[PDB]
């Protein structure tokens, strides 16, 4: 399947060496690969995939974003027909990032989700799982885009029921949870209250517990906690 | 409003 | 061929939109749909083409560096055997590099430089010949190192043969050319006084003619001529 | 050694 004949652990070196060398989309298909060896990612190995695909659809993103800013404009009282062009690349650039987004939640499928027990490796696949939804939901517009965001508030939920229940507040997992589905909350499924409140809630309970941490977990956590903050002070 | 950058592993 | 079925003028006008989306790839597919319609670009058409491939293959080029780098380290004394992988993925991304730049060298081959009459045409392309050989040079190690260094200076010289003859020392091509020609002789060539010597002349003679130029002219050729100058200050 | 950059258009 492209890497059905890389080793395992070739797969996971190329992609460290991708991320070194910048190479996104290149990283994405090692760890795809490695994926598709049918073995359980460990840590290190869950990180590598998430920081890879993030990279691609973060770059499609912005893409799309840029495009269709221009096709918004262009649709103005005033605005000069220009022809389909505008629209035809930002439906090529959105056709390729929902691509990808379904390459990862398929992942997620078949089987990453299935095959994790441990809180730490379900509840950062469900977090992905919600994050490719809202990235979906983002450029959605049709039959299935409530469907999408629902599916995306669904992966967040459960994430998140776990997350309280077997990970102390100041978990980095659980923190990054949190702030993307305060986003999610924010700017995708209109509950801008929701988001502050989760966001503020998170905030507190993680400040109440870093008495608990090293000074590697205190930097780890007091990090994520300062993405919290910046966002409830653009939120407020 | 900022997610997990999550750009650099 | 791809973008066969593409109107020439869609093609621009999307290369348009990649360059501000920072689609590289998409803007570079683009023009060679453009280029490959099989009329002469205008000078602006030029310039997108130009920058197209220069960022593509400038992120090949950073990427390439950074594993070349790895695999120099890793075959060092006292270094642990990693296994073939570092020097596979510097090979992919090689063989892609090398396909890129026979890409572009294949459109100017075929057939822009030989319809090109013009001196800004003529010169802006074999300019380009002599930067993609220039790129071929730098991952070279074979039978034909020396020949592809050549085709580089072969390229490079006529060009400025030509921009000596039918463009004023403030030419931003002529100068570009200048600045690149340089760096060739000082990367390439192993002739670092060849660089300084043209670095500095071009710097000159620009100087004594800036008082041509108007107040839009003289800010293309200063910015340029202040490149020559920050080579010139690492070079000396 | 710094060539033209020509990375914006
Ligand atoms: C989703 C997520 C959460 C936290 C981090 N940072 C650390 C240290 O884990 C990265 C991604
Ligand atoms: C090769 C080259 C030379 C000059 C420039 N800048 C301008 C204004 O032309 C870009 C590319
Ligand atoms: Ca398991
Ligand atoms: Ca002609
Ligand atoms: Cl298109
Ligand atoms: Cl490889
Ligand atoms: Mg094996
Ligand atoms: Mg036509």
């Amino acid at each position: 399947g492209a890497m059905g004949s890389m080793e395992r652990a070739s797969l996971i070196q190329k992609a460290k060496l991708a991320e070194q060398a910048e190479r996104y989309e290149d990283m994405a298909a090692f760890m795809k690969g490695a994926v598709e060896k049918g073995e359980e990612l460990s840590c290190e190995e869950r990180n590598l995939l998430s920081v890879a695909y993030k990279n691609v659809v973060g770059g499609q993103r912005a893409a799309w974003r840029v495009l269709s800013s221009i096709e918004q404009k262009s649709n103005e009282e005033g605005s000069e027909e220009k022809g389909p062009e505008v629209r035809e690349y930002r439906e090529k650039v959105e056709t390729e990032l929902q691509g990808v987004c379904d390459t990862v939640l398929g992942l997620l499928d078949s089987h990453l989700i299935k095959e994790a027990g441990d809180a730490e490796s379900r509840v950062f696949y469900l977090k992905m799982k919600g994050d490719y939804y809202r990235y979906l939901a983002e450029v959605a517009t049709g039959d299935d885009k409530k469907r999408i965001i629902d599916s995306a508030r669904s992966a967040y939920q459960e994430a998140m029921d776990i997350s309280k229940k077997e990970m102390p507040p100041t978990n980095p997992i659980r923190l990054g949870l949190a702030l993307n589905f305060s986003v999610f909350h924010y700017e995708i499924a209109n509950s801008p209250e929701e988001a502050i409140s989760l966001a503020k809630t998170t905030f507190d309970e993680a400040m109440a517990d870093l008495h608990t941490l090293s000074e590697d977990s205190y930097k780890d956590s007091t990090l994520i906690m300062q993405l919290l903050r910046d966002n409830l002070t653009l939120w407020t | 409003a900022g997610s997990i950058p999550g750009r650099r592993s």
